[PDB]
């Protein structure tokens, strides 16, 4: 809808490709760039339309934030992990690497594990059982 | 408890985000 | 990074689409979303029941003239 | 003793490097990936 | 309130306000205003774990 | 010409009249502690403010308190 | 009063200024059975002699800097005045003859609240009175 011409019309955008280096960096993903909405000035620039960019965009949220939350569900599930052992002051120095790998491939389906504990209560702490300050 | 009052505010709020959502689409006029 | 490293095409360009939509939605007709006082066939714009909307004419040759600072292109 | 070596290597400063050698990984998918990625042009 | 027990602490003051701590003595002397000794877990601030309680500000956890 | 109050929370382990670099506080006799001791402040106007005997109090939310007041010229450390 | 021979010091730069003769000066006075070397609070090293010793300090911090040196020589007998230009001279430490550390009788308890710390009052409760919050007679 915008004035965001795709970079195959766009005027600006052709120069970009006719006078060039090769290698590597500017051939093949150059003429990867094509089919991306670029300005007035032969840039590829990101909107965001209904739906021919719904899934163009989603791609960047559902990769990410899958592997956003398999770093933190594996971090937590470890701390878990060493303070249900009772020694969790020198396990967190000392990585102990057959149980943080044990907890990593435990937290490859974390977002059918997390919402097994939202309905179970036990991923939030209740407030009477936080340290707080006087309030 | 089931919370009546903090929605149907926090959904009236989201539906006011759904009517300029509406617009941005241009899916009424 | 990737300006200086010349490909300047490169660059995470993301068009700010919300703050262009309200533009849009007051009557600046450069981006074309078409909608609430860009579109001259809406209920905003004539403003159906009455069309007293006086003001409207004079300020949509003010958010349009491209000489002044009123909702500059973003 | 060897069996009190790789109990060293599993501290914190050992496996927070090998974190990023690990992390490594990004210089293989942006080698033999061409490498310009931008935010449309991967599925 | 016995030796060994856990038990959670009511004293707003305090940096393990709400936190679970081990009785280490209790003293039957009657005259001392704060006879429950409790340890805890975790440091305040670059020092003790041990801190002398009152017995109407602890509240047992098991 | 500080204010240092004590309050009940005291145990007597004498730690904040060792730390003292000015004799400000002292060890008297009471009765609700094993020590039967609780300190107190009776050279207040030589509180030179510098808030050591707070370091060195080990009960939490400590039982000493320097609350810096009208500082006066022995109060502030002057030689000249 | 004060006496006593003053330590072999060759003179310094930190010791005594115009305040020392205008509003007050402080004296320690201890006894020593050797002929040994100590640090100066004034900055440099004197030698201590083997009968009473007096120095003049310039104030109370000084004193007791010395006084925690004197106690590892194993000299714990140390008296501090403090001589006010006219020459009246009060003896300050230790008061009661016994050290601060250990506990004597007849002594008082002097600025101690009869509450814990964290129920202070708020300071809107006295406001626009004369006392402060940490005085607060209720409690
Ligand atoms: C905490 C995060 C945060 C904050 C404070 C802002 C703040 C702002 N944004 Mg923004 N935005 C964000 C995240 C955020 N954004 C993200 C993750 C994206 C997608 C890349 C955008 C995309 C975006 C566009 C296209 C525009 C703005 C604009 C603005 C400005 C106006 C408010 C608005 O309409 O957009 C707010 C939009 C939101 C989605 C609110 C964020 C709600 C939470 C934080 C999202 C959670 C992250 C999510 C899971 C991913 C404002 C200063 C406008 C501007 O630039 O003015 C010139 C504009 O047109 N934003
Ligand atoms: C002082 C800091 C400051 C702040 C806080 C803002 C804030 C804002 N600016 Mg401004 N701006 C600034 C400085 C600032 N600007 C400076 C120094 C300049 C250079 C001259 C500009 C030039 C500028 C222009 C030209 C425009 C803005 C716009 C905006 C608005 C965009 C938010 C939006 O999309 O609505 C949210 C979007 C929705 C769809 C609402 C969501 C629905 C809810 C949740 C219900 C926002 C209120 C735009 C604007 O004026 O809009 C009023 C715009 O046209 N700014
Ligand atoms: C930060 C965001 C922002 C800002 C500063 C503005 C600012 C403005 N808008 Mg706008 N607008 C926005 C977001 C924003 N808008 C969004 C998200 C939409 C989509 C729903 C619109 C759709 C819109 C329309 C259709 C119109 C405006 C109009 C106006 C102008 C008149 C305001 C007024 O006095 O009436 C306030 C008086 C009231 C009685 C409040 C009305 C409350 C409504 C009904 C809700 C003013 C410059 C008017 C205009 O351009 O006049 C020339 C106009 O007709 N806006
Ligand atoms: C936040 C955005 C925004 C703002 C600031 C305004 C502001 C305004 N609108 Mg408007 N409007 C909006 C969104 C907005 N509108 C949207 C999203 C629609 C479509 C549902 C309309 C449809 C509309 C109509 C039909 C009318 C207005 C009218 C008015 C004006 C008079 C307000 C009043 O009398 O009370 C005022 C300047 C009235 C007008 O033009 O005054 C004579 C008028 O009759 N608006
Ligand atoms: C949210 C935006 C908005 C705003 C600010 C207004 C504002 C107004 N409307 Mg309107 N209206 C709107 C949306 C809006 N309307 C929509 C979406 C519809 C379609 C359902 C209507 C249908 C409508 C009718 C039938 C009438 C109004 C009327 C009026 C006016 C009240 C009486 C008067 O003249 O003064 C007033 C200025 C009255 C009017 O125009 O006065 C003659 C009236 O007759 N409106
Ligand atoms: C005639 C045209 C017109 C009109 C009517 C307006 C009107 C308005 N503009 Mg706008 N503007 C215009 C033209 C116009 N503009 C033009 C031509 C430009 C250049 C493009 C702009 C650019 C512009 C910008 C950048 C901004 C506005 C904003 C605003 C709003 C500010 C009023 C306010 O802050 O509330 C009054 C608030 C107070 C008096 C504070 C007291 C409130 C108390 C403390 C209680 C509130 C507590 C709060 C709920 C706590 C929540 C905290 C947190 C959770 C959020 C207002 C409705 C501002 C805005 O707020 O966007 C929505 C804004 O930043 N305008
Ligand atoms: C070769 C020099 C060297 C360098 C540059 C570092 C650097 C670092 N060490 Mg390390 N360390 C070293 C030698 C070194 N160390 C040696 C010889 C030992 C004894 C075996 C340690 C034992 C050690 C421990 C226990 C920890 C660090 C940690 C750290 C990190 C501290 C900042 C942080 O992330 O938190 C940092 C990058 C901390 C860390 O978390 O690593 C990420 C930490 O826990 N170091
Ligand atoms: C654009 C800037 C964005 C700012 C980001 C927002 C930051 C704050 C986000 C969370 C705020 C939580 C505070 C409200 C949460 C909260 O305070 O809940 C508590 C409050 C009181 O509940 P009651 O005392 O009635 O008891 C609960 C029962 O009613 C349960 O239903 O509930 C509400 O009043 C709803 C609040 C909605 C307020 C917004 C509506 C405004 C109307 C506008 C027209
Ligand atoms: C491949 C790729 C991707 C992905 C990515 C990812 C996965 C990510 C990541 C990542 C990560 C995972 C990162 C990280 C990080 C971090 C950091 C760097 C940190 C930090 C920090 C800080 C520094 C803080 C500080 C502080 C504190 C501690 C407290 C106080 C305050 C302060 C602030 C100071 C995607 C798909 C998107 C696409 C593109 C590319
Ligand atoms: C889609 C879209 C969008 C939007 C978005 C938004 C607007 C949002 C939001 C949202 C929200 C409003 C949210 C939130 C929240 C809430 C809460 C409450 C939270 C949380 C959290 C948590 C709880 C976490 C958890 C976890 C996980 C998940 C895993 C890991 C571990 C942890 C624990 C961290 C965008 C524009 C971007 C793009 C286009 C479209
Ligand atoms: C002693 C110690 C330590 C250590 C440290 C270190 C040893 C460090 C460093 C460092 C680091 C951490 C680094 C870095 C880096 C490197 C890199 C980053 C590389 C690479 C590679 C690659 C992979 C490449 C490839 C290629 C080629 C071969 C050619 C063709 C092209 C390309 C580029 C592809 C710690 C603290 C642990 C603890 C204990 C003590
Ligand atoms: S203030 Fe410190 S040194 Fe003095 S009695 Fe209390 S705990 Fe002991
Ligand atoms: S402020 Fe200094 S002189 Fe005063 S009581 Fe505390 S440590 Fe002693």
């Amino acid at each position: 809808n915008t004035t965001l011409v795709p970079c195959y019309k766009s005027p600006a955008f052709v120069e970009r490709m006719k006078n060039a280096p090769d290698s590597y960096y500017t051939t093949k993903p150059l003429k990867a760039y094509s089919q991306l909405l670029c300005g007035e000035d032969g840039l590829p620039r990101i909107a965001l339309d209904r739906l021919s960019l719904a899934v163009d965009v989603a791609i960047p949220i559902a990769i990410f934030l899958y592997t956003a939350g398999f770093i933190g569900w594996s971090g937590r599930s470890y701390l878990q992990a060493i303070k249900k052992q009772d020694k969790a002051e020198e396990k967190e120095v000392f990585i102990d690497v057959p149980l943080f790998i044990s907890c990593m491939v435990m937290a490859l389906f974390w977002p059918m594990a997390v919402i097994k504990e939202l309905l179970a209560g036990e991923l939030v702490a209740k407030d009477e059982e936080i340290p707080i300050s006087v309030r | 408890p089931p919370y009546t009052f903090r929605t149907a505010w926090a959904l009236l709020l989201l539906a006011i985000n759904f009517i300029v959502a509406a617009y941005y689409f241009h899916i009424i006029e | 990074v990737e300006v200086a490293f010349g490909a300047a095409d490169k660059q995470i360009l993301i068009e700010p689409v919300f703050a262009q939509f309200i533009q849009s939605a007051n009557g600046k007709i450069l981006y074309g979303f078409h909608t609430l006082l860009s579109n001259p066939d809406s209920i905003a714009f004539t403003a159906w029941p009455n069309h007293a909307n006086v003001w409207l004419p004079g300020w949509l040759d003010a958010i349009n003239n491209g000489t002044n600072s009123l909702f500059l292109t973003i | 003793e060897a069996r009190y070596l790789f109990r060293y290597l599993s501290s914190a400063p050992v496996v927070a490097t090998l974190a990023l050698i690990i992390i490594s990984v990004i210089l293989i998918v942006l080698n033999y990936l061409f490498p310009g990625l931008q935010y449309g042009t991967f599925f | 309130v016995q030796r060994g027990s856990k038990v959670r602490i009511l004293r707003p003051e305090s940096y393990w306000f709400q936190d679970v701590g081990t009785v280490a003595s209790i003293e039957q002397g009657g005259t001392s205003r704060y006879p429950v000794i409790v340890r805890f877990d975790k440091v305040n601030y670059a020092g003790v774990n041990t801190n002398n309680f009152a017995q109407d500000e602890l509240v047992e956890v098991e | 010409s500080h204010t240092v109050k004590i309050y009940d929370t005291c145990i007597g382990c004498t730690q904040c009249v060792r730390a003292c670099p000015t004799d400000v506080l002292e060890m008297v006799p009471w009765d609700g502690c094993r020590a039967g001791q609780i300190a107190s402040s009776p050279r207040t106007e030589d509180c030179v403010g510098c808030k050591r005997c707070e370091t060195a109090c080990p009960t939490d939310f400590l039982s000493i308190r320097v609350y810096l007041g009208a500082e006066t010229t022995r109060s502030m450390g002057l030689a000249y | 009063t004060l006496s006593g021979q003053t330590p072999i010091f060759g003179g310094s730069t930190g010791g005594l200024l115009k305040k020392a003769e205008v509003e007050e000066k402080y004296a320690i006075t201890w006894t020593s059975p050797k002929e040994q070397v100590f640090e100066m609070p004034t900055g440099g090293a004197a030698i201590m002699r083997q009968g009473q010793n007096l120095l003049y300090l310039a104030r109370k911090e000084q004193c007791i800097a010395l006084g925690g040196q004197l106690r590892k020589f194993k000299i714990t007998d140390y008296k501090i005045y403090r001589i006010y230009p006219n020459g009246e001279t009060v003896y300050i430490h230790p008061a009661d003859g016994v050290f601060p550390e250990k506990v004597n009788q007849g002594r008082e308890k002097v600025r101690y609240n009869d509450r814990r710390i964290g129920q202070n009052p708020s300071p809107s409760k006295v406001k626009f009175s004369g006392i402060a919050t940490y005085d607060a007679p209720n409690s």
